[PDB]
């Protein structure tokens, strides 16, 4: 199962 | 054994030629399970394996979901990195990330990764103690700035050690049967005369899983890497793989030569001679 | 900085003349991702065939397996084109059964 969280470079 | 769980993403730009590719494709150790591409016709999470089909509608919902917004994301980063390294919008440039988890044959966390790449280049990597980074570069450590502000690090940790591990446990629970089995290599050593002088010795493993492999020649006890020809393990197309090693050895001395084969379906090395 | 394609083309299983077998070309070591890699029977382009998903190794580099079926016979020549921006022309590997 993959991570949800995303933050940008 | 032990095992890991990764997720690979490339985001590749191609200016002139639509929005940067997004892809994604899932690993339990060297078993390809799930796969997603922006390009595809329809996108979505895909299963690549019997025992992931398993999984309800709301997990391919929620894992469609994640890359779909990586899509955008992954643009985003796209255009960041551009500005972070003063490059033209004319240029193609590829974002990969590596991430996930070992654990050890109890199952137990052995350790996490969260790892990225720019133009094939290190960029940003989450280091072992999962609480800070390593930057590459200056641009990077923009990058970092935020993610240690935002508290990333802290958010990635709990994923790592939670739902990663849970996660993988219950696919080797599910998969049982393929992924909790090693397939030890088949082998044999090939003869083949070069010249009146010369004779090519090749030491051939086939059918193994996992890829992890070691080949090695000795010429009267001693190690011969300076000598040995070896191939990159490459895969067989039936989820094993193949992997050769050879030597130019003098007419005649083929018999001071033997192969050594180290893999985890084999309960103890293999020593191998020429057998004419 | 770029990095040239790997290249090896060989049998799914060990090569028997009339049996049916599979001929991959495996791709790896390369960066950028954009590759063109063609199967080649007696010099003409197979038709339809089939490749892995792009993945890539801890160093970065990609990797892809192309594949289609074959019955290798005696007459029969078997190869790999490969085509990437590393390369000034495609580069055509011979498949040789003991390799």
């Amino acid at each position: 199962e993959e991570y949800l969280k995303a933050w940008t470079f | 054994g032990s095992h890991s769980m990764r997720y690979f993403y490339t985001a590749m730009s191609r200016p002139g030629r639509g929005e940067p590719r997004f892809i994604t494709v899932g690993y339990v150790d060297d078993t390809l399970f799930v796969r997603f591409d922006s390009d595809a016709t329809s996108p979505r999470k895909e299963p690549r394996a019997p025992w992931i089909e398993q999984e309800g509608p709301e997990y391919w919902d929620r894992e469609t979901q994640i890359s779909k917004t990586n899509t955008q994301t992954y643009r985003e980063n796209l255009r960041t990195a551009l500005r972070y390294y003063n490059q033209s919008e004319a240029g193609s440039h590829i974002i990969q990330r590596m991430y996930g988890c070992d654990v050890g044959p109890d199952g137990r966390l052995l350790r996490g990764y969260d790892q990225y790449a720019y133009d094939g280049k290190d960029y940003i990597a989450l280091n072992e103690d999962l609480s800070s980074w390593t930057a590459a570069d200056t641009a990077a450590q923009i990058t970092q700035r935020k993610w240690e502000a935002a508290r990333v690090a802290e958010q990635d940790r709990a994923y790592l050690e939670g739902l990663c591990v849970e996660s993988l446990r219950r696919y080797l629970e599910n998969g049982k049967e393929t992924l909790q089995r090693a397939d030890p290599p088949k082998t044999h050593v090939t003869h083949h005369p070069i010249s009146d002088h010369e004779v090519t010795l090749r030491c051939w493993a086939l059918g193994f899983y996992p890829a992890e492999i070691t080949l090695t020649w000795q010429r009267d006890g001693e190690d011969q890497t300076q000598d040995t020809e070896l191939v990159e393990t490459r895969p067989a197309g039936d989820r094993t793989f193949q992997k050769w090693a050879a030597v130019v050895v003098p007419s005649g001395e083929e018999q001071r030569y033997t192969c050594h084969v180290q893999h985890e379906g084999l309960p103890k090395p293999l020593t191998l001679r020429w057998e004419p | 900085i770029q990095r040239t394609p790997k290249i090896q083309v060989y049998s799914r299983h060990p090569a028997e003349n009339g049996k049916s077998n599979f001929l991959n070309c495996y791709v790896s070591g390369f960066h950028p991702s954009d590759i063109e890699v063609d199967l080649l029977k007696n010099g003409e382009r197979i038709e339809k065939v089939e490749h892995s998903d792009l993945s890539f190794s801890k160093d970065w580099s990609f990797y892809l397996l192309y594949y289609t079926e074959f019955t290798p016979t005696e007459k029969d020549e078997y190869a790999c084109r490969v085509n990437h921006v590393t390369l000034s022309q495609p580069k055509i590997v011979k498949w040789d059964r003991d390799m």
